[PDB]
């Protein structure tokens, strides 16, 4: 029906067919992501005898994805029990913060490795290519500071919203208002998408015009740059387009009738799982590749 | 009419010296030392790690205080380390970045260095000013310098890849003696503890024993199958060890003028970059190029232990005069001090 | 030959301000750490301020903290001491002292000529028993100085320095860390000490061996000197 | 005439090297054994030195 | 940690700072190794780029500093010091293309470019040089053009069809020198015919060096 949130008249339902498809999806995600991220972190922690900036950034990406998919199982249980998150108040804040901060970190580090590749390919002699490991550590800590600085507001709020008989633990909710959460999601998709697309296009154009693509290994690198672009789009475009659609019908129509939302809600959360695929799809493209 | 006769005479003399060598080989040191207990497994843990070089490290020498050490590297820098505290006393810039040898004066007042520029240059460490300056720049060798060792504050003897060892006088600046007996490039040097004799290992698979005061080859020791890369005296001074590409060490004796023992293993196939002894002579730290170093029982040829902390091949390693520690440089720009 | 020339001072009204400049050209200045040591008329030496190599570390004495400011200009090889609010007890001869710190160095090696300055009108303390001892030439003489706490450190070396001030001349270092005979002095001098009570021995006196002897600790700042010991032939 | 001089020098060097008196291998083995046993305890690299007497520590 | 030891540690830290500055300044420099038979027009290329021991040549083209080590002055064994140059961006191999009618004075039993062919074969598939690319310079273009009329290329290479023209003979020689590459999956060979204009050779060397640097950067990032 129509619920109520302070200063925000919201309406989010508990429709079925969300506990039969989403829990198995999240189970597969957690299994594969935990396995891949553990087998990736094993090399970095123990049997990697070198480092440098690019491996620093890949290690940070793996750390972010690892924390994300260890955060997954509680969210999986929350989906299983049909929005009945019966853990408390601190667990809600922690899980929402973990999910959002780790997604921001994954996206920011994807963008930064794309920019690193763009500098390494189009401007090989730029001073940013020759960057010290301490400088890389400072830059990565600064990036983590930027990531956290936009997300601590999920710790101040009382996340476990009690309504009717249920305990909602969802940061993504639809309300007749604009908050920094939705806007941050919008830029989270758009601006890194623009940077990644520009970097990939420039890399491809410079490599092809240099006519060095004839090498049997450059072709694999090009196809994996393309692959990383397409997987980024595949995991992030659906949820964002559903958010744009719900913004459109919220602006045009409003919240007078709450029954024009059901569909645009349900698939939304399903699309919301697509980005978690990135966590379980990053190891195959980023680390396990490039022999 | 004369070359053939001289060649036949030389062959006869070689056969005679081989027969004389075989005459005094009634017993063998390898079986004589079955009565003593084995040294057993020996564990050495890297106490320190001197970091700050950013290129290949090709040379290092231990000061007589057994606390300061100089290290050469291909970035053009010469660094004096304090082993106890791992801090840089000095950082000497070099005119040529292609140096492959370095040495420390026994008094600690001077340091030498040389390389592909075929010049062993002496740096004065203790000046009235605050910097280190080039005291002398010796020239006269034809091939790259592989080793120069300080006899004292005034004398130094160098070995170069022009099949020649030379003894210099630092004040005037020119060599006073020349040791031209080798056929291949001379690759290593080792002064006797009493500093009256020294052996040089060349590329002709032979090590020769010279006399500093006279200037003549006293003995020639053969038995290797490749170029000798490492030379080190026994602490007594009546023996020495050789290291070559055939993955084999060899202990020679001056008095009997023949080889005593060989240190070879089936699994080890790569050569040897540097060889040194212990304070008493029971150990033989031979630095191979399989990315680690090995330790041998010098009296029974038994592999006592290994030192496997380097991410590249070790190119130099020496033992402190007091016998406290062992430092090994490698190509990963990393120096490590063991115990 | 190293030199340390300095200019400044000569007369200051109380409560004024004056700047002292030190010039050391032709020899290394960036690597050396520089000190200021003052000596009131007919009184023992007193450390004033210290600046490290690269200007990255600056100390001041307790009685000058807040009123003095020591700075160096390595490109110009100059050392400064901005003095503010000068009292009537600041009248002293100020010395420029160089010191280099690495394993086996000899700090406080060279002292400047010293520039005078007249203003018109917890820490280890040392102790010297006597300030005037007459000894005939050719005889050995021993000078001993104690300390509040033992100067022997975990490093194994005890920090004690010996300086000799000839009549009308700058003090010169002859022994550092109680044992090492500083370069440039004869071998007749020798030093020894045990933790807290130290000494200095001269094999035989000479016409130029008479003067004032000071002993100084370098375990930790502020560096404390000792009362001078005058030797009369 | 360079080859002739080199051959003469090699022959003379070999002749001078031949005359050196050499003791038996067993004698030298015994001497090395005696030296290495007489300095067994003064070898910190051989027997582990106590950490108190070890100038190098972690 | 007394005052003396603290000052010593600060001195060491300053030493580290200066060492890091010098190393980062040196990492911006392209290190090139020049080899060849010695009488293969090496000096001409050296002087074009310029505008005992081992000679050093330094120059900048486009904000990029080139260091070129001329190692031909050493007559010792190559294997005894070739591992010194193991970390090098590229190797320049000047080849003279007008010495098939000339034989080496010392032996006179082998052709002049056959010695350079053996040198190239040894250098290309060395243990240390399994990654460094090789820049090939075929110097005596005009002499080849004016001399191929007198004698054909069949004398140096018996297994030749016998076109006896400059273009096909030059292609044959370039292909023969490229055929010595055994590790075709790790290193490339760049070939240029030395031109009269001195800017073109330097531009080609710059392009080869930037290709090597791009591939190294891709390998470091992982994509290669
Ligand atoms: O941040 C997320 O991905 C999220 C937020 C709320 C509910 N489910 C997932």
């Amino acid at each position: 029906h129509f619920l109520e949130i302070d200063k925000k008249n919201c309406c989010v339902f508990r429709d079925d067919f969300i506990v039969k498809v989403l829990p198995p999806v999240l189970g597969l995600e957690f299994i594969f992501g935990l396995l891949g991220n553990g087998l990736a972190l094993w090399i970095f922690c123990f049997h990697l005898k070198s480092w440098k900036s690019s491996r620093i950034f890949l290690f940070n990406l793996a750390v972010a994805d690892f924390l994300l998919i260890i955060c997954l199982p509680f969210l999986m249980d929350n989906y299983v029990r049909r929005w009945d998150w019966k853990f408390g108040d601190i667990p809600c804040r922690l899980m929402l913060f973990m999910l959002a901060m780790n997604r921001q970190g994954s996206i920011i580090f994807l963008t930064v490795v794309a920019v690193d590749r763009y500098f390494r390919v189009v401007h090989p002699h730029h001073a940013l290519n020759k960057i010290s490991n301490r400088t890389a550590a400072i830059i990565s800590c600064l990036l983590w500071g930027i990531t956290i600085g936009l997300t601590v507001h999920l710790l101040k709020k009382k996340m476990p919203i009690q309504n009717g008989g249920a305990n909602l633990c969802s940061s993504f909710s639809i309300c007749h208002t604009f908050q920094w959460h939705e806007a941050m999601f919008l830029l989270e998709f758009f601006l890194p998408l623009g940077i990644i697309l520009f970097c990939s296009a420039r890399i491809i154009w410079s490599l092809r015009q240099r006519q060095m693509d004839r090498h049997a290994k450059i072709k694999r690198a090009i196809t994996f740059i393309m692959v990383v672009a397409i997987v980024f789009v595949i995991c992030f475009l659906p949820s964002v387009v559903v958010r744009i659609r719900i913004f459109w019908l919220l602006h045009t129509s409003g919240t007078q009738n709450c029954e024009v939302y059901r569909s645009v809600d349900l698939a939304f959360f399903i699309t919301l799982s697509f980005t978690y695929m990135n966590s379980m799809l990053d190891p195959v493209v980023y680390y396990f590749s490039s022999p | 009419s004369e070359l053939d006769q001289l060649r036949q005479e030389a062959e006869q003399l070689k056969n005679q010296i081989r027969d004389a060598r075989k005459a005094c080989a009634d017993a063998t040191l390898s079986q004589i030392t079955n009565n003593i207990d084995p040294v057993g497994r020996i564990q050495m843990r890297t106490r320190r790690t001197l970091r700050g070089h950013l290129a290949k490290i090709y040379a290092m020498h231990w000061g007589t205080d057994s606390r300061l050490l100089v290290s050469a590297s291909q970035d053009g820098k010469l660094i004096i380390w304090d082993s106890y505290t791992t801090n840089k006393v000095h950082a000497i810039p070099l005119r040529s970045s292609w140096v492959m040898t370095c040495a420390y004066a026994p008094s600690g007042n001077y340091v030498a260095c040389g390389g592909l520029d075929n010049i062993c240059s002496i740096y004065n460490l203790k000046t009235r000013e605050g910097n280190v300056r080039v005291s002398r720049e010796l020239a006269g060798h034809t091939g790259y310098l592989s080793c120069c060792r300080f006899l004292d504050d005034n004398q130094i003897v160098t070995s170069s890849g022009d099949t020649t060892c030379a003894l210099w006088d630092i004040e005037t600046g020119q060599q006073t003696t020349t040791f031209t007996g080798h056929t291949g490039d001379v690759m290593s040097l080792s002064l006797a503890p009493d500093t009256r004799l020294f052996v040089s290992g060349a590329c002709d698979a032979s090590a020769k024993l010279w006399d500093v005061r006279e200037g003549m080859c006293r003995q020639t020791f053969t038995g290797h199958e490749s170029d000798i890369n490492a030379i080190c005296f026994f602490p007594n001074g009546n023996a020495f060890a050789t290291g070559s590409d055939d993955a084999t060490c060899r202990l020679f004796d001056l008095r009997a003028d023949q080889e005593l023992m060989t240190y070879s293993h089936d699994n080890i196939i790569c050569g040897i970059t540097s060889v040194s002894f212990s304070k008493s002579g029971r150990l033989l730290l031979a630095g191979y190029d399989d990315f680690n170093c090995n330790v041998w029982d010098a009296l029974k040829a038994d592999r006592a232990g290994v030192l496997a902390g380097h991410d590249n091949r070790v190119s130099c390693l020496g033992v402190t005069d007091d016998g406290m520690a062992v430092a090994t440089g490698s190509w990963d720009s990393f120096l490590k001090i063991w115990n | 030959d190293v030199q340390l020339v300095e200019s400044g001072g000569g007369l200051v009204q109380p409560g004024g301000s004056r700047k002292l400049s030190c010039s050391a050209s032709g020899f290394a200045f960036s690597s050396f750490g520089m000190h200021w040591v003052r000596q009131a008329p007919e009184k023992g030496l007193e450390w004033v301020a210290y600046i490290s190599s690269g200007s990255g570390t600056i100390y001041y004495a307790d009685t000058v903290k807040g009123r003095f400011t020591i700075s160096r200009d390595d490109p110009k090889n100059t050392l400064f001491l901005q003095m503010t609010s000068l009292r009537s007890e600041d009248t002293a001869m100020y010395y420029c002292v160089r010191s280099i710190y690495y394993y086996g160095s000899s700090p406080f090696d060279f002292w400047g000529q010293g520039t005078t300055l007249t203003v018109s009108s917890s820490d280890i303390v040392m102790t010297q028993a006597t300030s005037s001892v007459p000894v005939t030439p050719g005889e050995s003489v021993s000078i001993s100085c104690r300390s509040s706490k033992s100067l022997l450190h975990s490093n194994g070396n005890t920090y004690l320095y010996w300086f000799l001030q000839r009549p009308g001349q700058s003090p010169q270092l002859l022994i550092y860390r109680m044992s090492n005979l500083a370069s440039g002095v004869p071998d007749r001098f020798s030093g020894s000490g045990s933790g807290t009570a130290f000494t200095l021995t001269i094999s035989r006196l000479e016409a130029e061996d008479v003067g004032v002897y000071y002993c100084m600790q370098h375990l930790e700042y502020p560096l404390t000197f000792g009362a001078g010991t005058k030797l009369e032939l | 005439t360079a080859s002739i001089a080199q051959a003469r020098k090699l022959v003379e060097q070999l002749k001078m090297e031949a005359n050196i008196d050499r003791i038996k291998v067993s004698k030298a083995a015994a001497d090395l054994m005696a030296y290495c046993e007489a300095h067994a305890k003064e070898d910190p690299l051989l027997t582990p030195v106590p950490a108190s007497e070890n100038p190098f520590r972690e | 940690l007394s005052a003396e030891d603290k000052a010593a540690v600060e001195r060491s830290k300053m030493i580290d700072r200066n060492l890091r500055e010098d190393g980062e300044k040196a990492a911006r420099e392209v290190k090139l190794l020049l080899l060849g038979a010695g009488e293969s027009g090496k000096s001409t290329i050296v002087k074009q780029m310029k505008i005992t021991g081992i000679v050093e040549t330094h120059f900048t083209f486009k904000d990029l500093h080139f260091k070129m080590f001329d190692v031909g002055g050493q007559r010792s064994e190559r294997k005894k010091w070739i591992h010194c140059f193991e970390g090098v961006t590229a190797i320049i191999f000047c080849v003279a293309l007008s010495d098939y009618d000339l034989v080496l004075a010392e032996d006179e039993e082998m052709n002049r470019m056959h010695e350079s062919m053996k040198l190239f074969d040894s250098i290309c598939n060395n243990k240390w040089f399994t990654d460094t690319s090789i820049i090939l310079f075929l110097n005596k273009k005009d002499l080849f053009e004016e001399k191929i009329k007198k004698s054909p290329l069949t004398i140096c290479y018996p297994e030749y069809a016998g076109s006896n023209t400059y273009e096909e003979a030059a292609a044959y020689i370039q292909c023969q020198f490229e055929d010595l590459n055994k590790r075709k999956d790790t290193k490339e060979i760049y070939t240029h015919f030395t031109c009269a204009t001195d800017t073109k050779n330097v531009q080609f060397v710059f392009d080869a060096v930037t290709d090597v640097i791009i591939k190294n950067n891709l390998k470091d990032c992982g994509l290669f």
